[PDB]
RNA sequence: UUAAAGGAAUUGACGGAAGGGCACCACCAGGAGUGGAGCCUGCGGCUUAAUUUGACCAACACGGGAAACCUCACCCGGCC
RNA sequence: CCAACUUCUUAGAGGGACAAGUGGCGUUCAGCCACCCGAGAUUGAGCAAUAACAGGUCUGUGAUGCCCUUAGAUGUCCGGGGCUGCACGCGCGCUACACUGACUGGCUCAGCGUGUGCCUACCCUACGCCGGCAGGCGCGGGUAACCCGUUGAACCCCAUUCGUGAUGGGGAUCGGGGAUUGCAAUUAUUCCCCAUGAACGAGGAAUUCCCAGUAAGUGCGGGUCAUAAGCUUGCGUUGAUUAAG
C-alpha cells in the first residue's frame, strides 16, 4: 500500500537466479570462438583466468 | 475523449487483435471525475496467461485542468508462432486434428516393394 | 422404579437434528428382538450399526 | 537433518527397509514377502515415508492458519 | 470436487466422435492416443480428458448414448429399415367392427364388398370417469 | 394554501416473510487464549512554548512511523 | 590416473493421479460413498470479473489542477527542545502466576536465509592471546554449495538441588559500577555485574483465532539497523485433545 490504510496485505516478490559450471582443458585462444557462437542477452558468462 | 478512443479502439482491432479494452479516467466534462471504458473482443483476466497474452500500458495526460489516466491493454493472438504473438497456446482449449478419409481397408491385396 | 439398563443396537441413522447439527437420530433395536425397535436421539459420532446403552428406555424422540 | 524425534523415526524406517532391499536382491522375494507380512499389518509406516511437511506461514497471523486478534471497539 | 468442467467434456465428446475405432476401455492407452492426436496444452487436463474418454468407452458400449459415431449409428439403419415382416400387421383378412361404424361404410357402398364380421359394444355407457378428488 | 397528490407495472435495496443453499473473519464439540496483574507499544483525554500530523468489520506494533541529532512538519533563536 | 559410483546432496528433462480399478447408491445421467493398488485419492499459495465506495493516500513521487505563502519567506540550513510529557479509558503484544516446574551440570538434533557498499563512511566472522562478564588487540578467510558452517538453535532428553510458602515461582521497581556505537547517551541507546525483590495463586460480563504437521509450546533468520526487537515477515523443531398492431 502507498499509505497506512488497508487490511495488512503483503506481496512477495522473488527472483530465482541460476548458476552452472563447466571445466575445460582447452587452449586459451580457441576459448573465444566458443564464446562467439551465441548472442543470448539473458545470460552472463565468465571465463576463468588462465593461470589456474 | 470519445472521438479519440474510438479511433484507437478501431485501430487495435483492425491490426489483428484477439481483444482489447481501454479505460480513460479523470476530470471529464464536469467537475466530478469519472471513468469511460470502451471494452471490445474477448480478454482474459486471471491466471498466468494474462502476463504474455496481454501487454498493459498506463499513461498520464496533463490537461489544463486535472490529469487524465490512460490504461490500454491488448489481448495478443496465438497464431503467428513468431513475431507479434506468443507461442504456448491458451491452456483451456483443445485443438483436435481431423482424420483422413480412410480408403482401402478392405479385402487383401499384396505387392512387392 | 428401576428399569433394566438396556443396551441397544442401531440400524439406519435418520440424519442430524437439534438446531445446531449436534444430535442424531438412531431408531435402536433392543438387543432381545430386532422386531421391537424404537426411534431415539444421541449425541456424538455414531458409526452406523454399533451398540449404545440406554439408562432410560422409552420416552420420546425428536417430535413436536 | 531433522530433530531429536524425527531422526529416530527415520532410522527406524531405514533399518527396517534396508534388509528388505537386501533380501529382494540377495535372497528370494519369498522370504521378503514373509517378513513384509509382519512389517505392514503392524503399523505400515516402517517402510513408507510420511508425506506431510512444513505447510508455510501467511501474512496475517503468527502461524500458517491462525490469525492475529481482531478488534472492533 | 470431482465434477468435470465444460472444456474437458466438450473436448472428449469430440474425440469419441472422431477417433472411436482407435480407442478402448483402458486408461493408459487412451491417454497416449489423445496425446498423439490432440494438442493438449498441459499434462493435467490431458489425462483428465482421457479419464472422461474411458468413462464414455464403457458408457456407449452398453447402448446408444449421444453417439453420432458410425458403427452405433449404422446399426440402427438395420432397425428403421430392416424388420419389414414377411406377413403384415394389416393383412389379417379377419378384423372386427361395430354396428354403427359398419353403417358408416354402408353409405360408402362397401357393405358387402368386405368380409368384416362385427363385434357388439358392451352396453353400459360407463365412460366419463367419476368426478372430484375421490 | 400548494407542484404535485395519485394509478398500473419494472429493476433494485430492504423485511423481527417463506423455500433451497453456504462460511471456524458463523455457530456446535473443543483447544489456545484475550478481557484480571506487571511491562512493551499505538489511540483518546489531560497538561504543554510545542507535546507535528494522517486514519476512527474495511482506524488503534497502521503510515513498513524501533524519533537520542538527521529524518522533522511542530516549538524557541540565528544564518543563507 | 597413486578408484569407481550417484544411494543420500544439488538441480534439469521426463514420468505419475485421471475418481482410473472393484462393490454399493442415484433418472443406472451428472455424480456421491466406501475399498484396492500407490509416494500421494482434497498440499499450500499467486493471480482473480461486471458495477462501484464521495474508503485511504496531495506526508512516497520532477504524477498533478486550483488556492495560499515567496526573502522579517510556509524555501533551505544550523544550535537547542519536542513528537517519550501523565488523576485516567481503550486496542495489538511480551513475561508470568510454578513441582506436567525452577535451578545447576551433563548429553544431544535444524531449516529458510544473509554477508566488504557508484554516491556510502559502516559487511559476515574463524582462530590465537588478554578479562569473571560486556568486551579489547593480533592474525586470517569470504563478493560466497568454496569462509563463518558439518550453521554443535532452544524446547526436549538424562542426573542434581528445591519442596506448596507470594518459595530458590515471578522479575517489575530502583542504587552503585563497568564497557561498546556515536559528533553528542542527561529525559537512563544498548549490553554486562553485584544489590533491591512489587503486583500476580489462573483471571466477571464480554470476546478473538483455529480442524492436521493444524493449534500450541520452542528457538532461528530477513526487514528496520552507526546503535539496537517485546514489532512484523519467513523458517524449521515438538506435536495434539474435538414491437410486425
Ligand atoms: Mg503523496
Ligand atoms: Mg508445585
Amino acid at each position: 500500500t502507498p499509505c497506512g490504510e488497508g487490511s495488512k496485505t503483503w506481496d512477495r516478490f522473488q527472483m530465482r537466479i541460476h548458476k552452472r559450471l563447466i571445466d575445460l582443458h582447452s587452449p586459451s585462444e580457441i576459448v573465444k570462438q566458443i564464446t562467439s557462437i551465441s548472442i543470448e542477452p539473458g545470460v552472463e558468462v565468465e571465463v576463468t583466468i588462465a593461470d589456474a | 475523449v470519445r472521438r479519440a478512443c474510438y479511433g484507437v479502439l478501431r485501430f487495435i482491432m483492425e491490426s489483428g487483435a484477439k481483444g482489447c479494452e481501454v479505460v480513460v479516467s479523470g476530470k471529464l466534462r464536469g467537475q466530478r471525475a469519472k471513468s469511460m471504458k470502451f471494452v471490445d473482443g474477448l480478454m482474459i483476466h486471471s491466471g498466468d496467461p494474462v502476463n504474455y497474452y496481454v501487454d498493459t500500458a498506463v499513461r498520464h495526460v496533463l490537461l489544463r485542468q486535472g490529469v487524465l489516466g490512460i490504461k490500454v491493454k491488448i489481448m495478443l493472438p496465438w497464431d503467428p508462432t513468431g513475431k507479434i504473438g506468443p507461442k504456448k497456446p491458451l491452456p483451456d482449449h483443445v485443438s483436435i486434428v481431423e482424420p483422413k478419409d480412410e480408403i482401402l481397408p478392405t479385402t487383401p491385396i499384396s505387392e512387392q516393394k | 422404579r428401576v428399569q433394566p439398563i438396556k443396551l441397544a443396537r442401531v440400524t439406519k441413522v435418520l440424519g442430524r437434528t437439534g438446531s445446531q447439527g449436534q444430535c442424531t437420530q438412531v431408531r435402536v433395536e433392543f438387543m432381545d428382538d430386532t422386531s421391537r425397535s424404537i426411534i431415539r436421539n444421541v449425541k456424538g459420532p455414531v458409526r452406523e450399526g454399533d451398540v449404545l446403552t440406554l439408562l432410560e428406555s422409552e420416552r420420546e424422540a425428536r417430535r413436536l | 537433518g531433522g530433530g531429536h524425534v524425527a531422526q529416530i523415526y527415520a532410522i527406524r524406517q531405514s533399518i527396517s527397509k534396508a534388509l528388505v532391499a537386501y533380501y529382494q536382491k540377495y535372497v528370494d522375494e519369498a522370504s521378503k514377502k514373509e517378513i513384509k507380512d509382519i512389517l505392514i499389518q503392524y503399523d505400515r509406516t516402517l517402510l513408507v515415508a510420511d508425506p506431510r511437511r512444513c505447510e508455510s506461514k501467511k501474512f496475517g497471523g503468527p502461524g500458517a492458519r491462525a490469525r492475529y486478534q481482531k478488534s472492533y471497539r | 470436487g470431482r465434477v468435470r468442467t465444460k472444456t474437458v467434456k466438450k473436448a472428449a465428446r469430440v474425440i469419441i466422435e472422431k477417433y472411436y475405432t482407435r480407442l478402448g476401455n483402458d486408461f493408459h492407452t487412451n491417454k497416449r492416443v489423445c496425446e498423439e492426436i490432440a494438442i493438449i496444452p498441459s499434462k493435467k487436463l490431458r489425462n483428465k480428458i482421457a479419464g472422461y474418454v474411458t468413462h464414455l468407452m464403457k458408457r456407449i458400449q452398453r447402448g446408444p448414448v449421444r453417439g453420432i459415431s458410425i458403427k452405433l449409428q449404422e446399426e440402427e439403419r438395420e432397425r428403421r429399415d430392416n424388420y419389414v415382416p414377411e406377413v403384415s400387421a394389416l393383412d389379417q383378412e379377419i378384423i372386427e367392427v361395430d354396428p354403427d361404424t359398419k353403417e358408416m361404410l354402408k353409405l360408402l357402398d362397401f357393405g358387402s364388398l368386405s368380409n368384416l364380421q362385427v363385434t357388439q359394444p358392451t352396453v353400459g355407457m360407463n365412460f366419463k370417469t367419476p368426478r372430484g378428488p375421490v
